[PDB]
């Protein structure tokens, strides 16, 4: 799963066999960790119109 | 290619309501099944 965001912490309820999140436009919204299972949530670099 | 999914509840036949099982398993083994049967 390649991509560019922001990693941060984060309170998501991963139940133990779920390994990435979704956002409604199926982009990923969080990623578990795979060498030590931490729940990650993604954001996209801070960004707006100019 | 075969699931097996659970939940296990205490009660006051089945039961009415809802509820949602989580995966236990995958297993990758590809059998033919058509039949089957349980251990008592
Ligand atoms: C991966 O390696 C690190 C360092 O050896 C270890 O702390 C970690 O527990 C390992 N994780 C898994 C999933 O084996
Ligand atoms: C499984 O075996 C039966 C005969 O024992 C056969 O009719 C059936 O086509 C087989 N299953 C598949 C997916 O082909």
């Amino acid at each position: 799963l390649t991509g560019t965001g922001v990693l941060t912490e984060s309170n998501k309820k991963f139940l133990p066999f779920q390994q990435f999140g979704r956002d409604i436009a199926d982009t990923t919204d969080a990623v578990r960790d795979p060498q030590t299972l931490e729940i990650l949530d993604i954001t996209p670099c801070s960004f707006g119109g100019v | 290619y075969f699931k097996i999914y659970s939940k296990h509840t205490p009660i006051n036949d089945l039961p009415q309501g809802f509820s949602a099982l989580e995966p236990l398993v995958d297993l990758p083994i590809g059998i033919n099944i058509t039949r089957f049967q349980t251990l008592l």
